[PDB]
C-alpha cells in the first residue's frame, strides 16, 4: 500500500509501504527519498508521536493515510570537525554513516565538495568507505579537516559570449546542482539559465553520469 | 423524466455558495490543523535546545574537571 | 437567495483568517527558539574548544611534570 506524508513546508511525500511496516522502516525510507536522517524526524498520527518499535497497523494507518513529519534541529549524536580557522564545525551524524556522507554533510553545511576534503582522526585521515564507528568515532569526538583547492574531475563550461569557466564536479553531479555550480562561480540563476550538451537540453534530475559526461568536456550554456 | 430535472436543479440550486462554503471548510481546517503543526514544532524545537544545554552543561562540567587538574599539574612544580 | 450558506460561508472565512493570524504568530516563536538553539550550539562549540585546549595543557604538564 502506499501513504502519504505532509510537511510544514508544503511538500507531501508518497511512500510505498506494508502495514507490518515499523515507523523506524518508515524514517528509513523518509531518509532514502528526502535525505533526513531516522533520528531527526518525528511522525504524528492521530495525535501521537509514532514510536520506533511500533508498526503502522498498531497506530491502524490505513491505505492512502497521512501522518505529519515535523523535524528536528539536531539528532543524538554530534561530532565537531576543525578547520585551520579555528570555527568549530558541529555534525549530526548517525553512528552508521561511511566518511564520504560526513563529507556529504560538510557539504551540504559548507559547500564544500566531499573530494576537495581530507578528513584526519586520531591522527589517521579517514578513508571514504569505512564508517564512524571503525575508527572508534565517538560521540563529541573531533576530526580535523584538511582543504584542498580542486578535486578529481573538473569540466569547463562556455558561456554565449564565449567566455569559458571551470567547475569541480563528481559523476554523481545533477545536472541542477551543475546549474548551482555556475550560480556560485558566474552568478546566473537556475532558472533563467539552459545547459546544452551533445546538442541537447539537459535536464535537472540527470546526472553527469547519466549523460556520461567525462572530465575535460565543455558543456554550453545558453539562456 | 421529471426526476432529472429535479436532479439537475437541486444540483445547481445555491450550488455555487455550497460550493464555496466547501472550499472555505477545507483552507480553514488546513490553517487549524497548520496551527498543531507549529506547536508541535515549537514543542521539537524546545527539545532540541534542551539536549543542547544539557550537553553544553556536560562539556563545561568537563571544562571545570580540567581546570582542576591543570591547577594540580601546576602545583606539582614544587 | 440562501442567506444562510452565505452566513456559514463568512462564518469559515472568519475562522480561516483568525487561524492564519494565529499561525503567523507561531512562525514568530518557531523562529525564536530556533534561535535559542542556534545560540546554545555556539556557546557549545566554543565549551568543545575551551576542552581541546585544557586536554593539550593537561597532556603538556603531565609531559613536563613526568
Amino acid at each position: 500500500m502506499q501513504i502519504f506524508v505532509k510537511t510544514l513546508t508544503g511538500k507531501t511525500i508518497t511512500l510505498e509501504v506494508e502495514p507490518s511496516d515499523t515507523i523506524e522502516n518508515v524514517k528509513a525510507k523518509i531518509q532514502d527519498k528526502e535525505g533526513i536522517p531516522p533520528d531527526q524526524q518525528r511522525l504524528i498520527f492521530a495525535g501521537k508521536q509514532l514510536e520506533d518499535g511500533r508498526t503502522l497497523s498498531d497506530y491502524n494507518i490505513q491505505k492512502e493515510s497521512t501522518l505529519h513529519l515535523v523535524l528536528r534541529l539536531r539528532g543524538g549524536m554530534q561530532i565537531f570537525v576543525k578547520t585551520l580557522t579555528g570555527k568549530t564545525i558541529t555534525l549530526e551524524v548517525e553512528p552508521s554513516d561511511t566518511i564520504e556522507n560526513v563529507k556529504a554533510k560538510i557539504q551540504d553545511k559548507e559547500g564544500i565538495p566531499p573530494d576537495q576534503q581530507r578528513l584526519i582522526f586520531a591522527g589517521k585521515q579517514l578513508e571514504d568507505g569505512r564508517t564512524l564507528s571503525d575508527y572508534n568515532i565517538q560521540k563529541e569526538s573531533t576530526l580535523h579537516l584538511v582543504l584542498r583547492l580542486r578535486g578529481g574531475m573538473q569540466i569547463f563550461v562556455k558561456t554565449l559570449t564565449g567566455k569559458t569557466i571551470t567547475l569541480e564536479v563528481e559523476p554523481s553531479d545533477t545536472i541542477e546542482n551543475v546549474k548551482a555550480k555556475i550560480q556560485d562561480k558566474e552568478g546566473i540563476p537556475p532558472d533563467q539559465q539552459r545547459l546544452i550538451f551533445a546538442g541537447k537540453q539537459l535536464e535537472d534530475g540527470r546526472t553527469l553520469s547519466d549523460y556520461n559526461i567525462q572530465k575535460e568536456s565543455t558543456l554550453h550554456l545558453v539562456l | 423524466s421529471r426526476l432529472n430535472r429535479q436532479l439537475e436543479e437541486k444540483i445547481n440550486d445555491c450550488a455555487e455558495v455550497k460550493q464555496e462554503l466547501a472550499a472555505s471548510r477545507t483552507a480553514r481546517d488546513a490553517a487549524l490543523e497548520r496551527v498543531q503543526m507549529l506547536e508541535q514544532q515549537i514543542l521539537a524545537y524546545k527539545d532540541d535546545f534542551m539536549s543542547e544545554r544539557a550537553d553544553r552543561e556536560r562539556a563545561q562540567s568537563r571544562i571545570q574537571e580540567l581546570e582542576e587538574k591543570v591547577a594540580s599539574l601546576l602545583h606539582q612544580v614544587s
